[PDB]
């Protein structure tokens, strides 16, 4: 018999839980398996976050995963990168696009198979070369997913440049103040990273102040052209969409194959030792769990349903798809994707606002 | 007067004899703990809080676990229960606690340690230095406090490398050796977990940094429990320090008491309620709305005794009584000198060998 | 965010014509049906709604003209902490001196208002020369001195000539009341009392020869109460300061209550969180507050603000007349009057 090496998840519905458990029979079937065979074991998520962490310690940590997939719920990944950190056991992000967690001190061992939210900064500076922008005005919320847009673009920019950087308080209805020190410049494209309501409050002001017309262009991200965000928006605003971003489906197949090639080059090393058998009385790191965050961290899947799957320097998806959408009479159109490196556009045509 | 439930939480060989000697008055409950784990931790203050009705919680503890602190911060944040870490892991300085931490530690905060390890440089004119960290939290809090002190000083200071480790990874590339092998100052301030330093030293010593004319300064959760020391700790190592000397755990416990007490009493006389005490963890999500940070002002600002046991908002105490310690030949942490208030006093005018 | 707010509706209504949120928290209303008003039903039913669905608050509508309603509410509201709006019937019926835990409020003006009102009618047409009559129900001190006190920053040259006060606690064997009203000979006289209280002691009146022309009653609210029912007794050309069904129908002030109670956001929106509604009536009191009264007091919806005392700030008053007809009549809005010359009633 072969020894058998337990993957973990916590997904969404059982459903998802079925699919988990026949991407790993697969690795079995096609990974050569007499020494190493993977086992499946998975929950749902948990009401609240102190019984997601003990459910990671009852459910998957007594059954010595080697790793965790972690998907966004239908109540964050954060208990479950916590408990699986306190031991260096990794974490696979599935679905989230929060920049926190790509904060080595607080998640230790965290990687993802999407970017997060700030990576989109990769495709406005590709979009600033191909139209020519080169003053532009960037416009960020002040938390943490606002900052990160912009520290992530100005090392892109440090050719063309930014005029100015404003920042606003996140839950601020009125921004007429903010707006009015934008207008002043001379730069009209303008560049903006904020939460969904927020990008409301922008949207509205930003039109009352009549910079929504011709001119003017608005280059902006996913959240700000969703949900809400699109009941205020502009005409002729550009936005993206991470191509599958939201299939858990698609991105439990490719975690679970990069995991389960990670785990047989894992065993082609020396002096792998097993991670601990449950919580209780446990408080020791998995001696080989920085060596699987390496391995992991290295890995490269070339064939993914989502693409191809490499890791940057924080364990975060490289060679992301994102569609580029257009506002065209009130509807979202593809006029656009980048591949990953490339910007591709299609035959239906930009229309920019005033147009 | 009404009673509040105080769990004082004593992991490890403790002496409860010794231990177990306003509007509100205290209904203290010592309850022993074996484990230091997340579950472990988790379950015991979660079953504590449905037995009784636990208004605050005192924790110390007899180990080097960093973690606890973190634990204990996550517990306090979703659950909106004043926690108390005054011994241990539970005080070792957190950085970041969450938005909505009712936690507190008793020790000073990393800025702090972080200035007067600059007041001892200056006072023995060692100027040159450079810093070593992990990604443990603080570490900016850290080289930010250095950087900002040294650029607005009409003092010599010059910090010729600052190196960031990645303890995460392996170490079979020799990654943390090829970069702690750039490092040339006399003085070298180290940043990270006391069981990140014993890796760090073992390798230091394997590239000729940890003997003479290499002085290695390192903050209060490295040097951890004083009676242990690592073997790979160099000999000459200078460390900062709750004075567990002269502060014990009994007085620790009753000031712990005390404030979760006199802060309760505060808020009954200005508000006519105390926050009630969730009976359950299992049910956190739902009976949010009915939750409140409120008692953390008073938490805050309590003076007792005479003596000022207040908090900064970042959950560390406003002023720790810190002694200076040295690891002298025979491996035995030995104190050198004591800050006080904004003031360093040290032993030795020439420093020893 | 969610909270639970009962709508308490006692006898005759159209539940289907009374069926939004920008604020931070949500209504889930539930429209809950009552039959009987004694203090055990309104006690009972009060506290299971309670033992059941989390509720943040109680609107609280009648058609009776029982002015107890608003007494058992108060007692309820103060002994569980849970708000309580009185907007229509008995329960409206302005309570004097409500106790200190209460977070009971009712729609109407105060009885300091009332008698303002009535002063104001007063010097409308000249009626300079008057009387009062109370019995003890609780504000009888607050209208007499409300009037006292008027009076004495006036160079209008008022006469106050007598006050009668009448325990109505008592029986009426000696006929002591009788007595006590022969006392009269002011043609103005204000009286303040109950609906119940006031047909008996119209009753004595018309019986000593007060009720006829050239005797003019003034009545507060909760005198004429219901104006569907008039008492026989009721003197013809009685005068009344009525809060108006005309203008301000239940389904709008059902609604009004519930912008009111909705002073929650007001709450979370400041302190992150809003008092634990009494899951029973079986209470562990260091715990609630009376930290959400500050904010029912204050609401602006499109002024609805209470004062302390649990009565509207900015009520609209309609002055009525008992005609001939016997139906009561609009002849004011609070002070503009349809009439220049009073008519003979
Ligand atoms: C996103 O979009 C980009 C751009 O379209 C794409 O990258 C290009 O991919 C093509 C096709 O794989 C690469 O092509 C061959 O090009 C070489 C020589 O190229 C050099 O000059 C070009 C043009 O100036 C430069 O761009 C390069 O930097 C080089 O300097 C050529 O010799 C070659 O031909 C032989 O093989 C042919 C078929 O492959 C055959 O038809 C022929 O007879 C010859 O025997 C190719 O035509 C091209 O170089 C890439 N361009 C850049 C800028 O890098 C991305 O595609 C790749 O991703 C996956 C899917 C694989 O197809 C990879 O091999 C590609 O690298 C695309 N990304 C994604 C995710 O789709
Ligand atoms: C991520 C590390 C950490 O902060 C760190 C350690 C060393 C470094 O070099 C860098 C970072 N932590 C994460 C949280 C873990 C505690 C925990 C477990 C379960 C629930 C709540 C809290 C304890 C260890
Ligand atoms: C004392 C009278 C009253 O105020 C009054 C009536 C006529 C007067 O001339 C003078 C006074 N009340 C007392 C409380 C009663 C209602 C009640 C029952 C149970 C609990 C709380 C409240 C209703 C009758
Ligand atoms: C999601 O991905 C799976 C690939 O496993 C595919 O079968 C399904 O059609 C996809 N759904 C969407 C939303 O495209
Ligand atoms: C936990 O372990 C200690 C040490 O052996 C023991 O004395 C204690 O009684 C244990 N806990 C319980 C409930 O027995
Ligand atoms: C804390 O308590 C003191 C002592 O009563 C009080 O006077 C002061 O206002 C408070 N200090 C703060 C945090 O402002
Ligand atoms: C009103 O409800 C009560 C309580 O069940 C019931 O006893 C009574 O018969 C009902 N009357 C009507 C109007 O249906
Ligand atoms: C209500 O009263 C407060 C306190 O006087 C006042 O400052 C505030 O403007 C008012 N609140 C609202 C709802 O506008
Ligand atoms: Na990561």
């Amino acid at each position: 018999d072969p020894k058998i090496v337990n993957i973990g998840a916590v997904l969404s519905t059982k459903k998802h839980e079925q699919i988990f458990r026949e991407a790993v029979n697969q690795a079995n079937k096609r990974h050569f398996t007499r020494k190493i065979q993977l086992q499946a074991t998975s929950v749902t998520h948990r009401p609240n976050a102190i019984q997601m962490a003990l459910s990671v310690c009852e459910d998957l940590i007594s059954s010595q995963v080697y790793a965790i997939l972690v998907s966004h719920p239908p109540l964050t990944p954060t208990p479950i990168s916590y408990t699986a950190g306190f031991y260096r056991i990794p974490v696979i992000g599935l679905t989230t696009r929060m920049s926190i967690y790509s904060d080595k001190s607080i998640h230790l061992s965290f990687l993802r198979t999407v970017p997060p939210y700030s990576h989109q900064a990769l495709v406005w500076f590709e979009m600033m070369r191909l139209f020519n922008w080169n003053h532009v005005i960037l416009i960020v919320s002040d938390d943490h997913e606002g900052r990160a847009a912009q520290k992530k673009l100005e090392t892109l920019l440090e050719g063309p440049k930014a005029d100015k950087v404003l920042q606003f308080e996140p839950g601020t209805k009125n921004l007429t103040a903010l707006l009015l020190e934008a207008k002043e410049l001379e730069a009209r494209v303008i560049i903006l990273s904020a939460s969904e309501d927020d990008a409301t409050a922008v949207y509205k002001s930003a039109a009352m102040l009549d910079m929504t017309g011709a001119g003017y262009v608005w280059l902006v991200g996913e959240r700000e052209i969703s949900g809400s965000a699109l009941r205020y928006a502009p005409d002729g605003i550009i936005g993206l969409q991470l191509i599958n971003g939201k299939n858990e489906s698609a991105h439990i197949s490719d975690a679970v194959a990069v995991v389960a090639q990670a785990i047989h080059e894992l065993f082609e090393m020396e002096n792998i030792t097993d991670p601990p058998r449950g919580c209780v009385g446990n408080t020791n790191i998995w001696k080989t769990g920085p060596l699987f965050k390496r391995v992991l961290m290295s890995s490269k899947y070339p064939d993914g349903v989502t693409g191809r799957i490499e890791f940057n320097e924080d364990g975060d998806r490289k060679f992301a798809q994102y569609s580029i959408m257009n506002l065209q009479n009130r509807k979202l159109v593809q006029v656009g994707i980048f591949n990953g490196s490339y910007i591709i556009q299609n035959d239906r045509k930009i229309i920019w606002p005033g147009g | 007067p009404p009673s509040i439930g105080i769990a004082v939480i004593l992991v490890g060989t403790s002496d409860e004899v010794a231990i177990k000697d306003l509007s509100v008055v205290p209904r203290v409950e010592l309850v022993a703990m074996n484990e230091t784990d997340p579950k472990s931790i988790i379950t015991r203050i979660c079953d504590l809080m449905s037995d009784r009705k636990i208004q605050g919680v005192v924790f110390a503890d007899d180990t080097d676990q960093e973690a606890i602190a973190q634990i204990l911060d996550f517990i306090s944040a979703q659950t909106l229960t004043p926690i108390l870490g005054i011994h241990g892991g539970s005080s070792m300085i957190m950085a970041d606690k969450d938005e909505s931490s009712m936690f507190f530690q008793f020790g000073p905060s990393i800025e702090q340690q972080a200035s007067v390890m600059l007041n001892i440089m200056e006072e023995y004119d060692w100027y040159i230095f450079s810093i070593v960290t992990t990604y443990f939290p603080g570490y900016q809090d850290f080289v930010n406090k250095i950087r900002s002190t040294i650029e607005n000083s009409f003092v010599g200071w010059e910090l010729e490398e600052v190196l960031l480790l990645d303890m995460s990874l392996d170490d079979g590339d020799s990654k943390i050796q090829n970069q702690l092998k750039k490092l040339q100052s006399p003085i070298i301030l180290l940043y990270c977990t006391k069981e990140e330093a014993t890796y760090i030293f073992e390798v230091a010593n394997s590239v000729g940094l940890t003997g003479y004319g290499y002085t290695w300064i390192v903050p209060s959760l490295v040097a951890g429990d004083t009676d242990t020391v690592p073997s790979e700790f160099p000999t000459g190592l200078i460390s900062v320090s709750y004075d567990e000397w002269d502060y014990g755990l009994p007085a620790r416990v009753r000031d712990g008491i005390a404030i979760i007490t006199t802060a309760a009493s505060d808020m009954l006389s200005e508000h006519s309620f105390i926050p009630e005490p969730k009976s359950s963890c299992y049910n956190t999500h739902e009976k949010r709305i009915y939750q409140s940070n409120m008692l953390n002002r008073y938490l805050i600002n309590v003076t007792f005794e005479g003596r000022d046991l207040s908090f900064s908002e970042d959950g560390y105490q406003m002023h720790p009584k810190l002694v200076i310690i040295l690891l002298n030949k025979e491996r035995k942490w030995e104190r050198v000198g004591k800050w006080k208030d904004k003031s360093l006093q040290m032993k030795y005018y020439v420093w020893p060998r």
